[PDB]
């Protein structure tokens, strides 16, 4: 559940 | 180079080979030395840092590019859909519901209300009437978790707290009384909670003191009749099957237990998907290396057949049981996805929808659902949830949502996957992007990841700061599918593993020689990066060829492959590794360990010209998974053998660590991340001499 495609 | 004290007395013999650890002082996280460590490399690093000049043009191009909102995969429960939202730039993921897939979403959970999103939410489940939402929160930088539920209604708070979880998920029974899940004692636990008591009071189902290692997941089936427990060793993919019948139970969970043991050895991977009754469909790597379906009766456990057979090429990755009595098998083809939709009953193939280059992923359909949702990205699509209404209009995907990357002119880049030789002939997979129309003569930047290791797949999905490597730095950007991970089957992984380890490495060096050959970029203009078991893929790669690369990026690496085991869950890895402890894995071990084979290129005969690449390595102060003594050992040493053991050293290209305060190895809050991208994008540009466009 990553907060953001860094 | 700021000092660094070498302790000339440690030394250990490994079967009567003597191994000096001068830098042993650096494995206590807690002394003034160490913490003077961090402080003088934070400083040097600070130091080179400032002489790049792109970090904030990287930095603000990234933040533009991640602008953009995100809505997650929904899933149902009762009438309600739930899902993962961001408006661009919060710090975490909001978890929301609503009514209606287009109607308003009501906020459920915002973790970035507490810490400021440190950490945003692991564990998350909901209940099967839809009224209650179990959710696990950090106390601090540690990995223990405490799960508290909400009401959906009102948002309240139960008084229900439990202690003492980690990765458990909490899988709710069908009658809404409570959940299953696995803490640790304050030899991990199976255990039953209901709503509304005290974790003291919890119903225990399973432990195992004779084997404390052993590690569990569950599952209830989709029906709500059998509780599945999983039990695992390592890492390795296998697994045993306990299932027990909840419809037997003369009063339920309070009658506490008797699981009728399916599957009782680590031979083989089992996930059931489905049953009728007794009749279960499980995935398995038994006897099929590819994965395949098989069904047995519990009630006649010894006879099992195949339902779909292990196809001869592609990987079953994955398989969904949905719409009553459909499949969907998400196959992996040559690292590109494809997905299958068959009958349950026979097994029989009824579509099948090849896709482009990318990821799909999360399917979370149930059985009684007749709209499957997934989430499909690539290098050069941020982000579409498609939905496949089974019911009213089974051969379509419909796009639910779509993510837009803000000023991103996509038609402007393009990808391609190429197969290339290893050292032993192996055919390595790799994917290379790169704006369109480039030529082919050597002069481009480029940066290639790879991990290598664990069964893991790696895939080209979306990064916004790739896309900034490759618009306004010019980049060449690949990914290898090197051996060691599961892109071909159990076979993939197992040549490169424990022995064969080597292989892994030897793949990624082909493929940054075929990059070479090819054109695309340059010896020394190659930029590496990777983590955690990509970090050591990294440090070993520029201990064996440092002449091939310009700049390497190592993220909490494991860099003393002969210490790794004693600290924190480094004992579960060496299923893949190996152990130091059996002198025939440490001959394998001391061949590639990072720590022990920094060597001065310049020294060796015909490679006078060639020094170490731009290496920076990065990790948390406080990696609980990979410590960080691994990172600070390594580069303690090569600053030394490099640097400042000699008065004029050939090596000029800087040897840092970007060390993250107050961080685990979770959490990655937006701009925590975006500010360690930022500054290894500006690293390697400033390594690989490459002008901002
Ligand atoms: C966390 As690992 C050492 O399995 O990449």
């Amino acid at each position: 559940n990553a907060s953001a495609p860094v | 180079y700021p000092p660094v004290r070498r302790d000339e007395t440690v030394v250990d013999d490994y079967f009567g080979v003597k191994v000096a650890d001068p830098y042993r002082w650096l494995e206590d996280p807690n002394s003034e030395e160490t913490k003077e460590f961090v402080d003088n490399q934070e400083k040097l690093a600070n130091s080179v840092l400032e002489e790049c000049e792109l970090i904030d043009k990287f930095k603000q191009k990234i933040i533009d590019f991640v602008n953009f909102p995100r809505c997650g995969v929904p899933f149902r429960r009762a009438n309600k859909y739930f899902h993962f939202y961001n408006s661009g730039l919060q710090a975490q993921n909001v978890f929301q519901m609503q009514d209606d897939l287009d109607g308003k979403p009501e906020v459920l959970y915002d973790p970035n209300l507490r810490e400021g999103g440190r950490s945003g939410l692991s564990l998350y489940s909901v209940s099967e009437d839809a009224k209650y939402f179990a959710f696990g929160i950090h106390s601090g930088l540690t990995e223990w978790v405490t799960i508290k539920i909400l009401k959906t209604e009102d948002r309240s708070y139960l008084p229900d707290t439990l202690e003492w979880v980690k990765f458990s998920p909490a899988i709710w029974t069908h009658d809404n009384k409570g959940f299953f899940y696995c803490p640790y004692p304050p030899n991990q636990e199976a255990r039953y909670h209901f709503l509304g008591t005290d974790q003291s009071e919890d119903i225990l189902l399973w432990r195992d003191l004779e084997n404390p290692a052993h590690h569990l997941k569950c599952q209830i089936t989709d029906d709500g009749k059998y509780f599945l427990l999983y039990i695992l060793d390592g890492c390795d993919d296998a697994n045993k099957v306990y299932c027990l019948d909840l419809t037997k139970l003369p009063n339920g969970l309070e009658s506490f237990a008797p699981f009728m043991k399916l599957i009782d050895s680590f031979d083989a991977s089992y996930t059931a998907i489905a049953n009728d009754g007794s009749v279960f469909t499980f995935q398995t790597n038994k006897d099929a290396p590819r994965k395949k379906l098989v069904r047995v009766d519990l009630n006649n456990p010894s006879v099992w057949t195949d339902l779909v057979p292990e196809s001869k090429k592609d990987l079953l990755e994955s398989a969904h049981a949905v719409n009553e009595n459909q499949l969907i098998l998400r196959y992996l083809s040559d690292v590109k996805h494809v997905l299958e939709i068959r009958d349950l009953e026979s097994g029989a193939l009824q579509h099948r929808l090849p896709i482009d280059i990318g990821s799909v992923d999360g399917i979370t359909a149930r059985r009684r659902d007749s709209v499957v949702f997934f989430k499909f990205t690539s290098i050069l699509t941020p982000g579409i949830v498609y939905q496949c209404d089974l019911k009213n209009d089974p051969t379509q995907l419909k796009i639910f949502r779509e993510s837009v990357v803000p000023d991103f002119d996509r038609s402007e880049f393009e990808v391609k996957q190429v197969f290339v030789p290893s050292k032993d002939g192996t055919k390595i997979p790799i994917f290379i992007a790169a704006r369109k129309g480039i030529s082919l003569d050597g002069s481009h930047p480029c940066e290639m990841h790879g991990y290598g290791g664990f069964g893991i797949n790696m895939m080209p999905t979306f990064s916004a700061s790739r896309i900034v490597f490759l618009k306004h730095l010019g980049g060449v950007f690949c990914l290898a599918n090197i051996r060691g991970g599961g892109e071909y089957g159990e076979e993939w992984h197992k040549a490169g593993f424990r022995d064969k380890k080597q292989n892994v490495f030897d793949d990624f060096i082909s493929a940054a020689e075929y990059l070479i050959s090819s054109g695309y970029t340059k010896a020394r203009r190659v930029a590496i990066e990777g983590g955690s078991n990509g970090g050591l893929l990294v440090a070993a790669c520029i201990n064996q060829r440092p002449d091939l690369f310009g700049c390497a990026e190592a993220n909490c690496g494991v860099m003393d492959m002969l210490r790794f085991h004693k600290f924190t869950l480094g004992y579960l890895w060496t299923g893949d590794y190996g152990c130091s402890d059996k002198e025939e894995e440490f001959k394998w071990l001391i061949k590639y360990s990072p720590i022990h084979n920094v060597r001065r290129p310049w020294e060796q005969p015909g490679n006078e010209e060639t020094q170490y690449p731009a290496t920076m390595i990065l990790t948390a102060d406080h990696d609980d998974r990979v410590v960080p003594l691994h990172s600070f050992k390594l580069l303690a040493t090569m600053q030394h053998v490099l640097c400042t053991s000699l008065e004029d050293s050939p090596q000029k290209n800087p040897i840092i660590a970007r060390i993250q305060r107050k961080a685990a190895h979770y959490g990655r809050a937006t701009m925590t991340q975006i500010a360690e991208v930022a500054d290894r994008y500006g690293f390697m540009a400033k390594a690989l001499e490459a002008p901002w466009i």
